[PDB]
RNA sequence: GUGGCCUAUCGAUCCUUUAGUCCCUCGGAAUUUGAGGCUAGAGGUGCCAGAAAAGUUACCACAGGGAUAACUGGCUUGUG
RNA sequence: GCCCUGAAAAUGGAUGGCGCUCAAGCGUGUUACCUAUACUCUACCGUCAGGGUUUGAUGCCCUGACGAGUAGGCAGG
RNA sequence: AAAUAUGUAAGAAGUCCUUGUUACUUAAUUGAACGUGGACAUUUGAAUGAAGAGCUUUUAGUGGGCCAUUUUUGGUAAGCAGAACUGGCGAUGCGGGAUGAACCGAACGUAGAGUUAAGGUGCCGGAAUACACGCUCAUCAGACACCACAAAAGGUGUUAG
RNA sequence: GGAAUACUGCCAGCUGGGACUGAGGACUGCGACGUAAGUCAAGGAUGCUGGCAUAAUGGUUAUAUGCCGCCCGUCUUGAAACACGGACCAAGGAGUCUAACGUCUAUGCGAGUGUUUGGGUGUAAAACCCAUACGCGUAAUGAAAGUGAACGUAGGUUGGGGCCUCGCAAGAGGUGCACAAUCGACCGAUCCUGAUGUCUUCGGAUGGAUUUGAGUAAGAGCAUAGCUGUUGGGACCCGAAAG
RNA sequence: GAAAUUGUUGAAAGGGAAGGGCAUUUGAUCAGACA
């Protein structure tokens, strides 16, 4: 609100807070982003290195859909059970039943590694997978179903 | 509450250092001193007075 | 005249007391204030003070720190005190029982907390319990895992990721990010 | 135009020192840095490679890293309002142990064996140090010295 | 229009404001530029006595 | 125009863009609007669904 | 022994062009041309942190400046 | 050493003015005295701080120190 | 070869014994670097000071300065031009310099009493037309830092050498 | 030879005159005088008397008198200035709003979080409810094809608040979060190493490297709001010669 | 029915402006208090 505003307290006194010598103007530095390589370099190099000029390969006619990808480590995917089915599954760790977890149906294109999950069996039925996912998936004695 | 000096006012005179009570019941501000005669050798006021 | 040797009038900036408006919180306070002034006891002080940080000193504390934090040796039988919020932590299986005195506790904390046979104490409980504070545990929070300590001192071989919106190639990474064009940072 | 590069204003700095000139005796080569040493940084004018730039004359440093020829030296160097450390690789042509340290390891064992000496007595130690205190009282005698009194002396000119 | 040049003036004061703050020492300081035939040497030099105290509580 | 340490922005009102601007503050008086035409289709459209 | 005994002898992004692996993409799939990429140098900015640039206004104009010239005054006093 | 001479400028004029000549001038010595928003002591105001204290507890109470300010910042109003 | 200024040191992150690790290094289990373990105490290692110390973010104004003593460049000089250290003025009143941005004094909440500073005490004007030894008589006397100027050269004026 | 006195200093020696101040408001403290009971000048003024009880004190006001006081605003090293604006009065008269954002702080919830496009519903622009999606987090590094976070109690070491143990205490040991420093480990880029194997060129295991990243190493976010700050907009208000 | 500004009445002061600060006298005018 306006109420609160330290342009309230300026009130009174002559400048409003911008300076009695180099006052307050209308544009001294240019406008917007102008002289980034000229007065603007101290602050364009630092605080943006890498702003000006071109990097590698143009893309025509990208699609950010054929990229879909979400990524879910072995830190969790046994989230994608809901917790009741989720302790029954836990303790007696078999196969012959063992959970199923479909990962592209619960929003995911692959499996990372991050680490440490029981030494339960799942089949994990996925896109993709680390080589790491895969392997310790592969030491709680389950395995992975490629899927589509 | 108000600061009130020795050296005036006996009472905290007398609060501080109760030796107050024998320093002025035996003077001692007016001790006498022993007087000696010793004399002083003939060098020196030879020295002392000379140019 | 008084030639100075430090700056007249100096505010201790020390928050002496929340910035916050909570009724209860207050309270806390009130207690603490109590208890750190006639105690003696150290911890009291401490939670006094706690109790004036903001949501940037209180980190949430992760109920799996809380886990490890208990793995020290002689410190399974302590209970665990968090001024500040307790969060729910998928990534733990295992789960230990003891008892957390906690301001906050979220919805998952306190389902993991009591489902595995521990406690969730509001603070003037462990004050009730633990009036010097004895056989406790403080966890504080991590404070620089926040996301705008990221870009704090950026500079020149600093390495310290710069405030920016759309993020990639075209972004940043050409003059002075790559030997092939300019310099390098 | 102005100038300064990298040698500037050093003319009488690096200069030789006097019937000094020319190659190098030998302990200077013989000496061994340990890394952690006090080193005293001069410049040695016949030796151009590893050398040290006329900033850091005078100074006194400390060597982070021993290489084939040179000590690597830290320099905390005052810049602004701050000092900020500075690493420098000089051959030890330019570097000599420093003895400001001599006189501390010196009063070190020292310490050390006062200490043993009188608490092996019966403690009563004292080891601190002390700066010149105001002299004590003393007769002097007029014995064979009577005072020679003295008077300031009249204006001549002899030129 | 023709005006000063530089100076020194008042620019110690400034400093000692904030007062010219002391080196900053550190007990472990970096290895950066150290002789890296040095340390990869001195790397499986800790690594073994890491092993070390490691059987020694065994 | 550049200063600080600040992602650098991109705020494209370089044209008359006062010109185009739509509040939308018929968000009530249209959503009231298009269930009472609703209700007009439900009965002239006999037990159809 | 990592050019010239030391202290000086030099040059961004865009672009073109070569060197390098024979590596990455042209997105329906391939092969073969052609095109793009990364790493590294050169083509040059000398106003040397780096615009693409001729004059006249005795017909003139605006923003300003005593931050600055033409005169009185003030310091100076070589010169007179 | 003091004094004289060297010593010419324009409105009428300035040891600040009057005036002063064993000074009210010059050199030097000794006292006494006069009086700054400074120094000391006390009252009051504010600010900072360190304590005490469960019924204005955002409170009350004790104690100490400090107080110049354009551009400017923050705060309570 | 000074003076003034200048680098580092004055300990627990210390000193000493013992003997581990390695792909470095030595003829060499040599040495290097980091170490396990053990010993050494208080007066933890000169002075002085300290309410404190360390640390982080963010952002205003500003980015024409000027002056004084000393150092110092150009210039015949300049209230000129230009550097060095510091203190100032600017941004700051108050007492003194009659007056005056920068000198002296001293820095500022409202008051009281005391005492002072710099400067003054014939009268204007608060305060000795005080005391004391001298010098000085000007038909242009002289009279107080910064400061509002004077010189070479002369006097059988008088004074003391 | 014996004194005196000056001079300098000391006294917890005694005492006259004058000025200003009287903060505080039961008691509590340090003491002091007393054989004692008591008393006191001992942690801040009380005792005695008189006048008036009203414009007498005081407030306010005009004025006279002593001393002091130059026009404000502004730009400026410097302004009372022979610098500019301002004859007077009233009423207007200038850092806003919006999009996108940085730091901080409050709040709701939290590995997630955002009802308000829209639908349901209503006492009808309000309040109340909600399905799927989306946005932003939870994975990074590469120009890209693409690979993708535990040797170990998520590591070693130094300091760490708090807590634990011993001790009456002084002290000693234990554990040690945030944070700080250092030595390692893990993911991607870069350079090398190239096992088992096989379309004979695919495959890339294993071991490395003064190289590198806005990474990992028991999550800190997302959303509302406020101050201050950013940029674009008429962008604090008024002003061109032009086009 | 404000201000600038103006008439008349009342009061006051005024030797090349007026206005201000400290302080008291004097004129005027008033609150409080006490009982
Ligand atoms: C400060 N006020 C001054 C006033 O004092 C005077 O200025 C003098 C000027 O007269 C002096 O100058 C003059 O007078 C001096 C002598 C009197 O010192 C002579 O030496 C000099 O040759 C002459 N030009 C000059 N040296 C300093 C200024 N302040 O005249 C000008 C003025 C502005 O009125
Ligand atoms: C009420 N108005 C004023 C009034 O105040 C009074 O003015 C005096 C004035 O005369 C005094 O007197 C002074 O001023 C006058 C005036 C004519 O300039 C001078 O002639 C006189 O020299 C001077 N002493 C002055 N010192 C203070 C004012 N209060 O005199 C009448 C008036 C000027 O009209
Ligand atoms: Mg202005
Ligand atoms: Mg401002
Ligand atoms: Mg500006
Ligand atoms: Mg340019
Ligand atoms: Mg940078
Ligand atoms: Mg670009
Ligand atoms: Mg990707
Ligand atoms: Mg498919
Ligand atoms: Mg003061
Ligand atoms: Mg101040
Ligand atoms: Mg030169
Ligand atoms: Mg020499
Ligand atoms: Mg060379
Ligand atoms: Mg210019
Ligand atoms: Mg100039
Ligand atoms: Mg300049
Ligand atoms: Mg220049
Ligand atoms: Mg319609
Ligand atoms: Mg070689
Ligand atoms: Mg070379
Ligand atoms: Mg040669
Ligand atoms: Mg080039
Ligand atoms: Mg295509
Ligand atoms: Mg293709
Ligand atoms: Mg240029
Ligand atoms: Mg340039
Ligand atoms: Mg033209
Ligand atoms: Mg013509
Ligand atoms: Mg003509
Ligand atoms: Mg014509
Ligand atoms: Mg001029
Ligand atoms: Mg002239
Ligand atoms: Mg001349
Ligand atoms: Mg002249
Ligand atoms: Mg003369
Ligand atoms: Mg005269
Ligand atoms: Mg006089
Ligand atoms: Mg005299
Ligand atoms: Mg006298
Ligand atoms: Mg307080
Ligand atoms: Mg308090
Ligand atoms: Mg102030
Ligand atoms: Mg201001
Ligand atoms: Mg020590
Ligand atoms: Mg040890
Ligand atoms: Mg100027
Ligand atoms: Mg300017
Ligand atoms: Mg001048
Ligand atoms: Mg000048
Ligand atoms: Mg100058
Ligand atoms: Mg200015
Ligand atoms: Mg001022
Ligand atoms: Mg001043
Ligand atoms: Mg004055
Ligand atoms: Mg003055
Ligand atoms: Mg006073
Ligand atoms: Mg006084
Ligand atoms: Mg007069
Ligand atoms: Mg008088
Ligand atoms: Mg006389
Ligand atoms: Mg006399
Ligand atoms: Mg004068
Ligand atoms: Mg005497
Ligand atoms: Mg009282
Ligand atoms: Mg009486
Ligand atoms: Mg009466
Ligand atoms: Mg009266
Ligand atoms: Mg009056
Ligand atoms: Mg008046
Ligand atoms: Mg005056
Ligand atoms: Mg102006
Ligand atoms: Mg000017
Ligand atoms: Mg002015
Ligand atoms: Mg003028
Ligand atoms: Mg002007
Ligand atoms: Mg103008
Ligand atoms: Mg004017
Ligand atoms: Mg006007
Ligand atoms: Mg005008
Ligand atoms: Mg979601
Ligand atoms: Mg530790
Ligand atoms: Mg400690
Ligand atoms: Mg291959
Ligand atoms: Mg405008
Ligand atoms: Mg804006
Ligand atoms: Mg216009
Ligand atoms: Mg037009
Ligand atoms: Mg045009
Ligand atoms: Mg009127
Ligand atoms: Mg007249
Ligand atoms: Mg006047
Ligand atoms: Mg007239
Ligand atoms: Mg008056």
């Amino acid at each position: 609100p306006s109420r609160f505003t330290k342009t309230r307290k300026h009130r009174g006194h002559v400048s409003a807070g911008k300076g009695r010598i180099g006052k307050h103007r209308k544009h001294p530095g240019g406008r917007g982003m102008a002289g980034g390589q000229h007065h603007h370099r101290i602050n364009m190099d630092k605080y943006h290195p890498g702003y000006f000029g071109k990097v590698g390969m143009r893309y025509f006619h990208k699609q950010q859909a054929h990229f879909w990808k979400p990524v879910l480590n072995l830190d969790k995917l046994w989230t994608l059970i809901p917790e009741d089915k989720r302790d029954q599954y836990l303790k007696s760790a078999s196969k012959e039943t063992a959970p199923v977890i479909d990962t592209l149906a619960a929003g995911y294109g692959k499996i990372l590694g991050k680490g440490r999950i029981p030494n339960v069996p799942v089949i994990v039925k996925a896109r993709f997978v680390s080589k790491l996912a895969e392997e310790k998936i592969r030491a709680a004695g389950g395995v992975v179903e490629l899927i589509a | 509450v108000l600061k009130k000096n020795p050296l005036k006012n006996k009472q905290v005179l007398l609060r501080l250092n109760p030796y107050a009570k024998v320093f002025a019941a035996e003077k001692l501000g007016s001790k006498k001193a022993e007087k000696t005669g010793t004399k002083p050798a003939a060098v020196f006021t030879e020295t002392l007075k000379h140019d | 005249g008084i030639d100075h040797t430090s700056k007249q009038h100096k505010r201790s900036g020390h928050r002496t007391a929340p910035k916050s408006d909570n009724v209860y919180l207050k309270l806390l306070v009130k207690l603490y204030t109590f208890l750190a002034r006639r105690t003696d006891a150290p911890f009291n002080k401490v939670v006094l003070k706690a109790l004036f940080l903001s949501k940037i000193n209180r980190p949430p504390v992760s109920v799996s720190r809380i886990a490890r934090a208990l793995k020290q040796e002689g410190a399974a039988n302590k209970t665990v005190v968090v001024v500040g919020t307790v969060t729910d932590d998928a990534r733990i299986f295992e789960f230990p029982k003891t008892t957390v005195a906690a301001l906050r506790f979220t919805a998952g904390a306190r389902a993991k907390i009591v489902k595995a046979g521990g406690e969730c104490i509001t603070l003037d409980q462990l004050a009730v319990r633990a009036p010097k504070g004895q056989n406790t545990l403080i966890l504080r929070g991590p404070r620089n895992s926040r996301e705008a300590v990221r870009h704090f001192g950026m500079g020149p071989h600093k390495g310290k990721a710069p405030r920016i919106l759309s993020t990639g190639r075209k972004f940043e990474r050409a003059r002075g990010r790559r030997r092939s064009k300019g310099f390098k940072v | 135009g102005k100038s300064h590069g990298y040698r500037s204003r050093t003319r009488y700095m690096f200069q030789r020192d006097f019937r000094k000139h020319g190659a190098v005796h030998l302990s200077t080569y013989l000496k061994v840095y340990k890394v952690g040493d006090i080193v005293d940084i001069k410049a040695n004018g016949s030796i151009q490679k590893g050398m040290p730039h006329k900033f850091y004359q005078g100074k006194t440093g400390v060597v982070y890293n021993v290489t084939k020829s040179s000590v690597g030296v830290i320099i905390n160097k005052m810049v602004g309002n701050r000092y900020l450390e500075k690493r420098l690789n000089l051959r030890v042509e330019h570097i000599k142990h420093s003895k400001c340290r001599q006189e501390f390891l010196e009063r070190v064992k020292a310490n050390a064996a006062k200490r043993a000496e009188a608490k092996a007595q019966g403690v009563a130690v004292q080891l601190k140090r002390q700066p010149a205190q105001p002299r004590e009282s003393r007769i002097v005698s007029t014995e064979g010295n009577v005072p020679q009194t003295l008077a300031p002396v009249p204006y001549e000119t002899f030129i | 229009a023709k005006s000063k040049n530089h100076t020194a003036h008042n620019q110690t004061r400034k400093a000692h404001r904030n007062g010219i703050k002391k080196p900053k020492t550190y007990k472990y300081p970096s290895l950066k530029g150290v002789d890296p035939k040095f340390r990869r040497n001195h790397k499986h030099a800790l690594h073994g006595t890491a092993k070390a105290l490691a059987a020694a509580k065994k | 125009a550049i200063s600080k340490n600040l992602p650098i922005l991109k705020n494209h009102f370089r044209k008359h863009w006062q010109e185009r601007v739509k509040v939308h503050f018929d968000q009530a008086g249209k959503k009231v609007s298009r269930r009472n035409a609703r209700a007009t289709r439900a009965a002239k459209i006999a037990p159809r669904p």
